[PDB]
């Protein structure tokens, strides 16, 4: 069924899975009107689709004119998506498509189980985890890429650079998180904590720093402080 | 007007006969029913009284054979039976008759609710959805499965309705799938009118005849029929004007006839609260909404 702290490991077994987080596809700024009434510009977005055992990272790009003249954008949104992970799954060899494709929103399951009715044996899921993905777009390599974009465009990253090199899954997934849920809480902090330190630099092939194990053990102290502290600040504690 | 008698009543029962039912005692004298409207399907049904497991029953067209029941006392039931020698039967009828021992299909002149239950029921069809070809009538009980039941075990003591599934490739077509999935009409018009029911008549009949064993039976694959049928029209964004208005009609007098203290397990809260209040048709069934809103406020 759905997903959650009992069976946290399964993530990282060998069965392929996708996370998919439709939080950043439809993205606008709201403003004024000079009849003084509010309109929506929309922005361009993307789909979060990660496996978390590879760290392969299947960003699509959402450009504003996929929105063009549609109404209720909100809820194409998710069809859209899901179409998006549908077509993806079969562009993908067989051997490796995913086994189970777990949603971080529930909204997605209903368009997601349609779009692929041709795949009855990918489980859909849901999860109970509040995973940082939203946070995707504080990534500044992630970021340029979506709001460069002139047309539709796929490109495939690898969120972990070469962590796997030296840590597991389990580890990296831990860390990735760590790093999400301080950028989504401050960001400006969270981006101050990973660069203030010139000489530690991110390499032209790397989404983030090359940090030593013990800068790495400083560095996801310091988002820990962080995610705490907000949360006094937040609540008064 | 036509007469089912019982060659006789060993075991105490609640003998149901349509929207009607009376108790008969243990070997009390009771031969059976008489003055059965021609023209309608009819139900003929039983719930023991020590058991009140197992509702069951026999759907018929008393224009169709001479039928009569016999209870068996190795299988345990009351059954449905045909007999052949026609000058056997009227014989038969005719003595229990003169010596009064039937009851009397209870029918009010004014009263058009079999009718208006039964609209578009067919036995023919009945016979194809209650496999069991030698029978002119049909067996139904409390337990049996429908055929989507069992995909999800007997195939032979199974219910055949039409399958219906939202999420199926049936009901979706490629590159229509966010279209087809919020408004039904494909499915509902295309698939399911045009391709395998032929016309609205042999759907509202499955429909009806769905609700009739919800109802009598409380059988709960007959429910989930039932609420699918409706469900599917009331999420279509078209839809025939004279389906809608009929449709509104039937559902009304389901509703006037449920027995109010089943309502809670019989009415699916989710299918109706969105059929009346959400969906393309939620103002197009304007007597089923009144009834619904007067009889169970609670629901919605
Ligand atoms: N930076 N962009 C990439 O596509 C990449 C390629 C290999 C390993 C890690 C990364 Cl981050």
């Amino acid at each position: 069924g759905a997903m959650n702290s009992s069976n946290y490991a399964e993530l990282f077994n060998n069965d392929i899975k996708l996370f998919v987080d439709d939080t950043n596809v439809y993205r606008v700024t709201v403003h004024k009107t000079f009849e003084g009434n509010v309109a929506t510009k929309a922005i361009n977005g993307c789909i979060f689709t990660l496996n978390p055992k590879t760290g392969h990272l299947f960003l699509k790009i959402i450009h504003t004119s996929v929105w063009a003249g549609q109404k209720r954008l909100s809820q194409l949104a998710k069809w859209k998506t899901a179409e998006e992970v549908s077509a993806l799954v079969r562009s993908l060899p067989k051997e490796e498509q995913p086994k189970q494709i777990i949603v971080t929103r529930k909204a997605m399951l209903d368009p997601l189980e349609v779009h692929m009715l041709d795949f009855p044996n990918i489980a859909i899921r849901p999860t109970e985890l509040r995973l940082p993905f939203s946070a995707a777009m504080s990534i500044d390599k992630l970021s340029d890429v979506v709001m460069k974009a002139t047309e539709p465009q796929m490109v495939l990253f690898n969120i972990y650079d070469d962590w796997l090199d030296r840590i597991s899954s389990y580890t990296a997934f831990s860390r990735l998180t760590l790093l999400l849920r301080a950028l989504k809480t401050n960001e400006e902090s969270a981006k101050m904590i990973l660069l203030s330190d010139p000489t530690i630099t991110i390499k032209s092939y790397h989404l983030w720093p090359s940090f030593t194990d013990e800068q790495w053990i400083t560095i996801e102290s310091q988002m820990r402080d962080l995610i705490l502290t907000e949360y006094g600040r937040k609540y008064n504690v | 007007m036509n007469t089912v008698p019982f060659t006789s009543a060993p075991i105490e029962v609640t003998i149901g006969i349509d929207q009607y039912s009376f108790n008969v005692k243990e070997n009390q004298p009771f031969h059976g029913i008489k003055d059965i409207p021609i023209g309608h399907v009819h139900v003929i049904h039983f719930q023991h009284a020590d058991n009140s497991s197992m509702r069951y029953g026999y759907w018929f067209d008393c224009r169709m054979g001479n039928f009569y029941i016999q209870y068996d006392p190795k299988d345990g039931l009351y059954k449905m039976m045909e007999e052949r020698d026609g000058a056997k039967f009227e014989n038969i009828v005719h003595n229990f008759k003169e010596r009064q021992m039937m009851v009397s299909y209870p029918k009010i002149d004014e009263d058009d609710t079999w009718y208006n239950l039964t609209e578009f029921v067919q036995m023919d069809k009945i016979r194809k959805i209650v496999r069991k070809d030698e029978n002119q009538f049909s067996y139904v009980d409390s337990s049996m499965t429908t055929v989507q039941e069992n995909e999800l075990s007997d195939p032979a003591h199974s219910l055949n309705y039409t399958v219906i599934n939202f999420k199926s490739r049936e009901a979706i077509r490629p590159g229509h799938e966010m279209e087809d999935f919020l408004d039904k009409s494909y499915y509902l018009n295309t698939v399911m009118l045009q391709g395998i029911f032929k016309n609205s008549s042999n759907y509202f009949g499955e429909l009806q005849f769905a609700f009739l064993n919800a109802m009598f039976f409380g059988n709960y694959g007959s429910s989930l029929q039932w609420h699918a049928m409706i469900e599917l029209i009331c999420s279509s964004a078209t839809v025939p004007k004279h389906m809608l208005d009929k449709l509104d009609e039937i559902l009304y007098y389901q509703i006037k006839t449920l027995p109010e203290q089943y309502s809670d397990i019989l009415l699916n809260e989710r299918v109706w609260n969105i059929c009346l209040y959400s969906s393309f048709q939620k103002n197009s069934l304007h007597n089923t909404e009144k009834i619904m809103e007067n009889k169970y406020p609670e629901l919605l």
